[PDB]
RNA sequence: ACGAGAACAUGCGCGACAUUCCGAA
């Protein structure tokens, strides 16, 4: 915890305001921030042997944000982590509970790569389009799934893309995996 | 809570019982202060953090004394649904409705006799029970702070002197009764802060 | 559902070779009757809509002959059935399901070209 | 002895309003738990208080209504207005005709410049909802409650043509006020003969 | 003691009007083309700001002219100035709906283009929709009487916006023959004050 | 910043036909037939850029600084904008014989020679519809330049069709200008 | 509507040297029937450009030429006259011609065109 | 005598710029 901290968060935009126990407290970039934990949990994985799991919790906010909020609600999201397995991490609210690999392979690398790639081909970067797209998954309805097919025939990108869209939203526990890309997706491209 | 008192819960129970409660949900809802852009200014945002019950939950609590104190609390209690309590009354918060009644499943419960005694609100004895009352005792040290809300306590807003009172739920083998303390400073009133207990005994 | 089975079905080209240009005027004609209704607050149809709505079952009849595609995605759909049927119970809340229903279709065919 | 009139009615939004505050553009403030769209009371009071203050230009009577925290003259806040949340019948009502409580407005921006459209999306409320409001005024001086009402009248009436949020120079955020009730709760005080609107 | 103007009116379509919201932008609630008073309000500032004079350079519009910057407001940090001109959202009118009930139009229309290269005169197609030409909006201006003395040159200014809105268009390809749209003003009244606006008019 | 107007009439010698989506366009609210501006505006680009690329947004300096331009970075208001031309009343009235009539026309192949007779309905010949135009006078200077080149592109028009097939007898069509007048500003 | 039960009743199948021409008679060609329905192509556009609540005048004198025109083919072709006769459409341009209002006119307007849609639909 | 009292998430901003429903008989 002491030492090693600092050669895992090399190169990324992060201060630690605490390291020690068994306890951890990051303060960067939000990106920066979530990478890091990945890559915290890897090294805590290889560190253990596996016999030691440890849960997070990662919390999005504004600069002026009060700082006791910041925590406090960051510590509210890791005990939210900290439920039955309790080796999972809590991304910016109490529905965004997933696992490690869950966080890393099924959200990141296979979901929100492959949209990313997509859309950075499109002139706005599919800004209005993602937004349109979490209107269409937040609700729950039959013909708003139709309504979710029409917009991405009309996306104008990859047919095996949007029939993956459709079916990870056909499927639950693969749909907020889904709204969790799109939202970080749309993150990334703003300003 | 009985069950708790006699150890027959459980760490999972205890998950299952924190995890069981369903208040409501803590926000925070960002204002602006425009008055100082007809100035020549800038706009001054602020931070409201507040709490939004679910649609049966909300707060209850016990009122105990003679007849006329309990009318008087009715009384008090019904302009109160009307006055707000909390913090930005004024600005739309605090505002709730209240129903006065009978609680037997809680006269279960405040007719029972035991060896320990519970705590059922922030109290604190005077200097003599203060020097029996405290042996063997679990309770825990909250500091009451904050500033004076009145119109004529002085010119200016000013705060009042520090308070250091037990918790609800600290455990005692002597019933203190508590007192109404002053936390005024020189003022045109006197500020009172409420530290008397209310007790529910129990066996450990 | 029952759009994503038939569009499936129809699917090799879809509904015999049918695209958006075919169905337009079926659309443009749906979602004007649709709109009429949606500005009126009654549970019934009104005797002008239920007309508008003969007007419509005319419309697909004449488009199932002009055109193959468009006659086999009317056979296929039950679209002409489903108007007797909203004509015959003439709630509006059927209506709005049958219309629907046509958008789903529409937008099923969209998604599988 | 001390009187509380309790002012209860509807807000019916007449163009799109947007009180700032997933990932939405310019997302509209909402409650937490219902995710409905709500009109924050320290939104209504801050307007009245800017619409008042423009009439009768602290001054006095903006102190008496909406509270003051100056030095020596530490005035408490006659009006208490709640947050305005959505109706139960608007509710009903735009859950048929499968109308959203909130829709997307796309605007754009050409510049002086290159004359190139920069595009932005904020959130509306739709101009059919409806938002419960609760008002209570205090009686600290029974001698003013006129006065407080013909100023409270003054302050609805500059509202009703005014916005309550967002850009209402571009035409959002129009409203209008229909008073369905003006009841004593607190007192002995005969609120029959006052009128707001 | 405050004043507002009510200038309430009719904006009676021309040529096809599309604003875009390629489909134009409804009123959610009734589902009919609307009108957005943020069209307005920016065409009549750019028409304004054009006519009066546009400074070379300029990036911001919060560079306008001081008369620009009183009418339709400045953000400008330290001289915020407030807009004067609330121009509200026009919805399709009850009369020009009753209008087209009869005859059975639709408050809408599908115009049919193609662009036609230089070199292969390939003619790609397009549609684009427009606005009934027979519609008629219900507008709403309330104008901000904050200084007197500057009420009537104010006034004046609007009107000079209206006399080159009448002869612009309001959404759209406008140069293609879209938008063209007419102002016939039903009153001027001082809704909020004690302010005389009878001799105000701005066409 | 100056605003001129150009009201007149557009008279066909023979059958206008623009095919809207064989029917032709007409107003919805009048169900009259209609020369849409876009195809005026069109029509004189095209022409006038003969006279003086893949897209169609280089031309020349001159079209640019008359019916506008998207380039990136060079973004040109159009100085031109042409609307649509309504049928004139006072034709609808000299007609009151139907504003519109269907002509037949076999089209017969080559090889086996078999015809494929088809319709397509054109305004009647000696119909008229009231054209409007609006100038914006951006600079001072080029003006009298400018309205040259819409001499010109006029006079093309009025050598050339306007919609349909004008090389089979459609489209022909005569400019009578009314007024040319300041509207707006000083000019 | 109830030209549905008309037109089926009316609808026939031809065969001939191995070719299966599906046609409601042998004279039913497009062409003869659509002389009088470019007819009354004209009557009701001229009906939509008066935009009046009333048949007018002029409309019912090119009605009355309709009526003759339907006689004339009637008397032109036998399949014709047989299609006119199960249809009864001088039953309708009389009711057209007695309430003389525009509704009624659209409503028969309507009535042939549905006519006519279902024979090609059953072609 | 309620960590309380005062505090508008608000000011500026055109969904707009170029586009023949055309070649063919
Ligand atoms: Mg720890």
């Amino acid at each position: 915890f002491k030492f090693e901290l600092s050669n895992i968060l090399k190169g990324a935009r992060i201060s630690v305001i605490y390291s020690g126990g068994d306890d951890l407290f990051l303060i960067g970039a939000w990106d920066d921030v979530i990478s890091k934990a990945l890559v915290l949990r890897k090294a805590f994985t290889r560190f253990s042997a596996g016999k030691l799991t440890f849960s997070a919790g990662i919390g999005m906010y504004p600069v002026k944000y009060p700082i006791s909020k910041m925590a406090s609600e960051t510590g509210v999201l890791e005990d939210l982590a900290k439920r039955g397995e309790k080796n999972q991490v809590a991304l910016w609210n109490d529905s965004k509970v997933f696992g490690w690999s869950q966080l890393e392979e099924q959200i990141l690398k296979e979901k929100m790569i492959p949209l990313q790639e997509a859309l950075t081909n499109s002139q706005e970067h599919g800004k209005s389009f993602l937004y349109k797209m979490l209107e269409l998954l937040r609700n729950e309805d039959q013909i708003n799934i139709a309504r979710l097919a029409y917009l991405l025939a009309r996306s104008s990108l990859s047919e095996e893309l949007t029939q993956s869209i459709f079916a990870w939203s056909q499927n639950k526990q693969q749909k907020v995996e889904l709204i969790t890309a799109i939202e970080y997706l749309v993150y990334q491209i703003r300003e | 809570y009985s069950e708790y008192l006699r150890g027959e819960i459980d760490s999972l129970e205890a998950s299952k019982i924190a995890e069981s409660l369903n208040l409501g949900k803590a926000s925070l809802s960002t204002k602006v202060s425009l008055q100082a852009v007809d100035h020549n200014g800038e706009s001054e945002p602020y931070s409201v953090g507040n709490f939004t019950f679910y649609p049966e939950s909300g707060l209850y609590f016990l009122a105990k004394g003679n007849a006329d104190t309990i009318g008087q609390l009715e009384i008090l209690m019904h302009a109160l649904q009307y006055s707000g309590i909390g913090g930005k009354r004024s600005a739309g918060y605090g505002q709730f409705r209240c129903t006065i009644e009978d609680s037997g499943k809680f006269d279960s419960l405040l007719s029972q006799t035991g060896n320990i005694a519970i705590l059922l609100s922030s109290a604190m004895a005077s200097d003599e029970e203060l020097v029996d009352c405290l042996e063997d005792a679990r309770y825990l040290l909250k500091k009451r702070t904050g500033f004076v809300q009145s119109k004529t306590y002085a010119d200016q807003l000013v705060k009042k002197k520090d308070f250091y009172a037990f918790s609800a739920g600290s455990t005692f083998y002597q019933k203190f009764n508590g007192k109404i303390f002053d936390v005024s400073d020189n003022g045109r009133h006197s500020v009172y802060r409420y530290a008397k207990a209310f007790w529910l005994e129990g066996k450990i | 559902n029952f759009a994503r089975k038939v569009v499936e079905e129809n699917k090799r080209v879809l509904f015999n070779g049918l695209t958006t240009s075919k169905l337009r005027n079926l659309l443009e004609l749906i979602n004007h009757v649709y709109t009429k209704v949606y500005n009126s607050d009654d549970t019934t149809l009104s005797e002008d809509v239920r007309d508008e709505l003969e007007y419509l079952k005319v419309k697909f009849a004449y488009e199932s002959g002009r055109e193959p595609a468009v006659r086999t995605f009317i056979e296929k759909t039950y679209v002409d059935k489903l108007v007797d049927v909203v004509l015959k119970k003439n709630t509006k809340k059927i209506f709005l399901d049958y219309c629907k229903y046509f958008e789903a279709l529409v937008a099923y065919a969209k998604f599988y070209r | 002895m001390y009187s509380k009139i309790r002012i209860v009615g509807k807000i019916d939004v007449l163009t799109g309003l947007h009180i700032g505050g997933g990932a939405i553009a310019s997302p509209v403030v909402r409650d937490p738990y219902s995710r409905l769209p709500i009109i924050p009371g320290s939104s209504i009071k801050g307007k009245m208080r800017s619409l008042l203050a423009k009439h009768i230009g602290d001054a006095p009577e903006i102190l008496r209504l909406f509270g003051s925290s100056q030095k020596g003259a530490i005035q408490s806040s006659r009006l208490q207005i709640s947050d305005a949340f959505f109706s139960k019948a608007s509710q009903e009502e735009f859950d048929k005709k499968d109308l959203a409580y909130t829709e997307t407005k796309f605007e754009n921006t050409i510049s002086r410049l290159t004359a190139v459209a920069n595009p932005r999306q904020i959130e509306r409320v739709t101009r059919g909802a409806s938002f419960d409001f609760h008002i209570i005024y205090n009686v600290e001086n029974i001698n003013e409650v006129m006065a407080d009402f013909e100023n409270i009248k003054t302050a609805i009436h500059l509202l009703e043509n005014d916005y309550l949020g967002g850009g209402g120079t571009r035409g959002n955020g129009r409203i209008r006020f229909v008073i369905d009730s003006i009841d004593t709760v607190v007192g002995d005080f005969d609120s029959s003969n006052l009128s707001i609107k």
